[PDB]
């Protein structure tokens, strides 16, 4: 019945204290672990004394950002034995996340994995949250799901990834470690959610109303996205009630496994109805990954509504925008929308600028579009290896030149792989 | 795969989970390795309810394998008379043919379904067809001394 | 990624290292007796960093250095056993610090940065100080960087190291000494911050009007430029936090890692700064090549990396548009084959005597003009052979310097390769 949660470098861990504030406030559990208050216990496990532990593993390879989760508001919730550090961090370089540091650290990472999935009874698999850009996330991220599928081969493996954004982008290579993952990871990862960190920087200045977000602002709103796809294995809802289910709805294709969500809505704190909101999931300016589904085919497509929310007015809205827009589909597609319902409001945090909604909803939506994505970092990755720039970084930490053509070429046929689905 | 899910529920007779299979978009025309389609596994091994449901979901009556057998072949093979009824009506080919030359009636005749080999000739079935060796379902009747046979055959 | 050990050789590596040890002491509010008498957390943050007291080891084969630092204002602070000096001087003879002398000394300095090593919770890397037409600084310092690199292999290699120039010492040997030094250099260190006294005698000259610039008057601009290239390092922030991810970002090709740096905006010794500046005043002295530290203009170049470095209270949005608009409006100036080549960073806390500041660090082809400069002087005396006596006498072969000369040469021209390259 049981997720693990797996937190891998600074985003990873810091997004991942957003979400876990988010799942505490959704199933009222309190920072020091208690609860005045099952469906719920996918996530977390049970002391003996009444308390509440999250079924999660911390990892980065440079204390900081760890050693902030385990001095602050949510020092009690975790077990010590989760939160695993390094000294020397991976300095933005795949190469030291996967092989020169990733290798010094990767055994106990693993071994503390093992910890929790012993507590576990029939345990699922794995939800994983890393950057791409960064080395520690890009590096560490793809050795880990590496041996996962080994020590664990049988069972779901989940990213969260945070495609980069000049906006906030802290390294030039980070195009480089984007695509050295996504190659390596492919084969490993089931289903994974990208996050372009312009589209949320971009929503957090349009709708949340700020002028130079901070990474705060970012995962807040990034967390409330998370929780949407999460909610239905937290809740026992109805659509996607097991890890499997994300595979059978959103993943036609093995390697096409790379869904676009779209959340409305997103109000300022400073209610609309079930079929404007829905109208919003098929706006651009609202989506996670900043590309256009409307040059792209639909392989599938999932509404997760959260609230206030009738039945009737899903099905009118969803007969609006099947009939008033022109939603193209793939032939050898079920050529319906799968839609599932859970009625509990949409929890903001105490303080946050996003404000509390009557309803919401979370598309998730694995259109072709989302090649554009791909095409920016490859053509990115293509300028700075044409020159062999910042390539003896990589190299010098243990490193072939050869993987990052073997990665290219992937990538390449990657974007043929969506362009003949889409024709 | 859920192609590959309701071969083996069409195959092993789960008609609930044939149905669920297909409420989530199973390939209902799905070819295993040799093949097979539901409809096939279904009328080999006599599932008359799930025989139907392909049917109405728009299973091809007529899908060969990779060795020419129809299902109103492996139907009258195994000797199933409610799906070879069944397959008819959805306008199956009576005289069909397979690798082996084997039309229905052959294989209905050798395995002395004869209940079924009253079906299919009055759907006509062509009991002038030949085989590989040369020889129709009245030339078997004859060669293994069935006598009941041969009188269903010239009715 | 937490402690760098600091070092400084000869005269001007004790000079202009001591000044920079008084400049960021003052900033992160430390007394000469060793004691925090500051007001901020944001400055005591990341003090582990430089501090234990100064982790600083002060080398010379000149024993007068010693008390010219102690005597100084900030001078009782450090650590008495990590004085490292000889008894006499190298007198510009590179050989002599680097083969006879200097390295005979080599081996005492290791000692202490071994003892300053072995107490740090997890190293960074090195930095060390000293001009390169001298014997110590440049003849020990590179023999001293080399016997780190090779001791310790796993660490980050960082220099300040100053250009001699004839418009501040008439001494001929430097050409020598110098290129000698950048044919280490290149091999040897991972980023090297190239502070060019061409550069800072124009700058006081004509800049700040002073008719006789004093080493003081030039070592002002330097400390001032270190405490600026070293904020990221110093105080708590996001972009080009260590040193190794601030290379990893800024040297493309392992030879190129020579920075030219510059800031802004320039002022003289302790004098008033009534006005101070905007942010997109700031931003246009970047390419404002009377703020480099370098002499070298960037418009004779292209940009391969750049690191901005914005000091005080101002609006972060204003900084990105002021940054994100230089850059497009003089397109042709940076490199297309790096996307996102340039990179902000603001630190909260300004500079000592100045409300707003901003440091422009960057690997800029145009550097090989530099380079170019030295090479010629070295050629010219080379090809008289003038004072060769002096180093082949110390143990070094001639053919040593046809190799230091060809090097750099190779090394002016993979600058000018990159520059004249094509994304197409
Ligand atoms: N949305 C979001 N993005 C983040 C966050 N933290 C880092 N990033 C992005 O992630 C990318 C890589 O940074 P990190 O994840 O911190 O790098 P790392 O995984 O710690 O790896 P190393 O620091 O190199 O060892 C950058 O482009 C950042 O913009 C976060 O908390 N939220
Ligand atoms: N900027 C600056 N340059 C100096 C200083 N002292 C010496 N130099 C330069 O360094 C070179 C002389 O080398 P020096 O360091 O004095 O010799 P060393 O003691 O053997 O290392 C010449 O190019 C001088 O112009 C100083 O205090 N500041
Ligand atoms: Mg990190
Ligand atoms: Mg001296």
């Amino acid at each position: 019945r049981e997720c693990i949660s797996i937190h891998v470098g600074q985003a990873g861990v810091q997004i991942g204290n957003a979400c876990w504030e988010l799942y505490c406030l959704e199933h009222g559990i309190q920072p020091d672990g208690q609860m005045p208050s099952d469906s719920f216990n996918t996530f977390f496990s049970e002391t003996g004394a009444g308390k509440h532990v999250p079924r999660a593993v911390f990892v980065d390879l440079e204390p900081t950002v760890i050693d902030e989760v385990r001095t602050g508001t949510y020092r009690q919730l975790f077990h010590p034995e989760q939160l695993i550090t390094g000294k020397e961090d991976a300095a933005n370089n795949y190469a030291r996340g996967h092989y020169t540091i990733g290798k010094e650290i990767i055994d106990l990472v693993l071994d503390r994995i093992r910890k929790l999935a012993d507590q576990c009874t029939g345990l699922q698999g794995f939800s994983v949250f890393h950057s791409f850009g960064g080395g520690t996330g890009s590096g560490f991220t793809s050795l880990l799901m590496e041996r996962l599928s080994v020590d664990y081969g049988k069972k779901s493996k989940l990213e969260f990834s945070i495609y980069p954004a000049p906006q906030v982008s802290t390294a030039v290579v980070e195009p480089y470690n984007s695509i050295l993952t996504t190659h390596t990871t492919l084969e490993h990862s089931d289903c994974a959610f990208m996050v372009d960190n312009e589209a949320i920087y971009d929503i957090c200045r349009r709708n949340l109303d700020i002028e130079r977000p901070t990474y705060t602002n970012l995962n807040r709103l990034i967390g409330q996205i998370v929780s949407s796809i999460t909610a239905s294995l937290r809740f026992d809802g109805a659509l996607n009630v097991d890890l499997t289910e994300f595979q059978t709805n959103l993943v036609p294709y093995p390697r096409a496994h790379f869904p676009l969500a779209t959340y409305a809505p997103v109000i300022s704190a400073e209610q609309l109805s079930v079929a404007e909101i829905t109208n919003a999931c098929f706006e651009p300016a609202n989506q996670m990954v900043k590309c256009d589904p409307r040059h792209g085919k639909y392989m599938a497509c999932c509404l997760l509504y959260r609230g206030d929310v009738v039945p009737k007015d899903v099905n009118a809205a969803i007969a609006t925008i099947k009939t008033k827009r022109t939603i193209q589909f793939v032939d050898w597609c079920p050529t319906g929308f799968k839609v599932g319902i859970n009625y509990e409001p949409p929890t903001v945090v105490p303080g946050g600028d996003l404000a509390k909604v009557q309803r919401a909803v979370c598309m998730l939506s694995n259109t072709t579009a989302i090649a554009e994505a791909w095409a920016r970092l490859d053509h990115k990755f293509d300028l700075m290896y044409a020159k062999r720039a910042f390539v003896h970084w990589y190299v010098g930490e243990g490193m072939e030149e050869g993987e990052f053509s073997e990665a290219r070429e992937d990538m390449a046929a990657l974007e043929k792989d969506y362009e003949e689905v889409g024709v | 795969d859920l192609g590959k899910k309701l071969l083996e529920a069409a195959r092993a007779g789960q008609d609930d989970e044939v149905r669920i299979l297909m409420a989530n978009g199973a390939d209902v025309n799905a070819t295993d390795a040799s093949g097979l389609t539901p409809l096939h596994l279904a009328a080999t091994y006599g599932h008359l309810e799930i025989v139907e449901v392909l049917l109405k979901h728009g299973a091809d009556v007529n899908a060969i394998d990779i060795m020419g057998s129809t299902p109103l072949h492996l139907a009258a093979l195994i000797g199933h008379l409610e799906i070879v009824e069944v397959l008819l009506k959805h306008g199956a080919d009576v005289n069909a043919v397979d690798t082996w030359g084997d039309t229905p009636l052959h294989l209905a005749a050798i395995m002395g379904h004869l209940e079924i080999v009253e079906v299919l000739l009055k759907h006509g079935a062509d009991v002038n067809a030949q085989d590989k060796f040369g020889k129709t379902a009245f030339d078997i009747s004859i060669d293994n001394g069935n006598e009941d046979l041969a009188e269903i055959l010239q009715k | 990624m937490r402690e760098i050990v600091h070092i400084q050789a000869g005269q001007c590596g004790n000079q202009i290292g001591a000044k920079f040890w008084e400049v960021i002491s003052d900033e992160h509010g430390i007394d000469p007796t060793g004691s925090y008498h500051g007001d901020s957390d944001l400055q005591l943050e990341r003090i582990n960093v430089y501090y234990n007291v100064p982790r600083a080891i002060l080398v010379d084969l000149e024993p007068g250095t010693m008390d010219s630092v102690r005597s100084g204002p900030f001078g009782q602070i450090f650590r008495p056993d990590n004085f490292v000096f000889g008894q006499s001087g190298a007198g510009n003879n590179w050989a002599k610090g680097h083969y006879t002398e200097g390295a005979e000394l080599v081996d005492s300095v290791l000692d202490v940065v071994r003892k300053e090593s072995e107490s740090c919770d997890c190293l960074q890397g090195f930095q060390l100080t000293h001009s390169l037409g001298g014997g110590t600084g440049s003849g020990m310092g590179t023999l001293l960087i080399s016997k780190i690199r090779e001791e310790y292999p796993d660490r980050i290699m960082n220099t300040f190291s100053v250009v001699p120039s004839p418009k501040v010492s008439d001494t001929v040997v430097e050409p020598y000494n110098a290129t000698l030094s950048v044919h280490q250099l290149v091999e040897n260190t991972d980023e090297t911050y190239c502070i060019d006294n061409e550069a800072l005698y124009d700058i006081c000259f004509r800049t700040l009007k002073l008719t006789t610039p004093t080493y003081g008057d030039l070592n002002h601009l330097v400390s001032a430029t270190m405490s600026g290239v070293t904020t990221c390092l110093r105080f708590p922030g996001q972009l080009n936090a260590d040193l190794r991810k601030l290379a990893v970002n800024m040297v493309p090709f392992p030879r190129l890692h020579f920075f030219m740096p510059g800031f802004a905006p320039l002022t003289s010794r302790g004098s008033q700064q009534y006005r101070a500046l905007t942010v997109p005043e700031l931003t246009q002295q970047m390419f404002d090549a009377k703020n480099m530290m370098a002499a070298c203009d960037p418009r004779h170049g292209r940009y391969l990396t750049v690191a901005a470095v914005f000091r005080g209270r101002m609006s972060m949005k204003e900084v990105d548009e002021q940054m994100l608009n230089v850059q497009n409006k003089n397109s042709s100036y940076f490199v297309e084959w790096i996307p996102n080549n340039v990179k902000t960073a603001v630190c909260d806390i300004p500079p000592r005597g100045l409300k707003m500041s901003a440091t422009f660090i960057g690997n800029s082809t145009a550097i090989q003009e530099l380079f170019k400069r030295i090479s010629e002087q070295f050629t010219a005396m080379f090809r008289r052979k003038a004072f060769l006596h002096w180093y082949t006498g110390e143990g070094m072969d001639e053919m040593e310097f046809t190799e230091a000369e060809s090097n750099m040469n190779d090394l002016v021209s993979e600058y000018q390769q990159y520059q004249d390259a094509t994304a197409d």
